């Protein structure tokens, strides 16, 4: 269910998106846990704190 | 970027 | 399971954490779809972007 | 705030 947000992202959703860095390390991070949509994920590269 | 998903 | 995120929020977690507005449409919101932490939620009001 | 938490 969606809550009352305009842009509910269903964190209640039986999935978990992930994306991994680009910048060094490659590995792997919850799209939530580094605060990237999954447009951002897919439409461009990812360079995580450590690597950047 | 390479992403996935995994369950729940 | 944790992910590479020195701050994992593990939203693999089987509870979904929600955080309703102070600021008077008293609708509740999950809290990462408004991009707060627990902390945040608990520590301070919260006001969403309609109310605000 | 005001807060919950609810299943999965
Ligand atoms: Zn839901
Ligand atoms: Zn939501
Ligand atoms: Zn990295
Ligand atoms: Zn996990
Ligand atoms: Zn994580
Ligand atoms: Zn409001």
């Amino acid at each position: 269910s969606v809550c009352a947000a305009q842009n509910c992202q269903r964190p209640c959703k039986d999935k978990v998106d992930w994306v991994q860095c680009d910048g060094g390390c490659d590995e792997w991070f919850h799209q939530v846990c580094v605060g990237v949509s999954p447009e951002m994920a897919e439409n461009e590269d990812y360079i995580c704190i450590n690597c950047a | 970027a390479r992403t996935k998903q995994t369950a729940r």
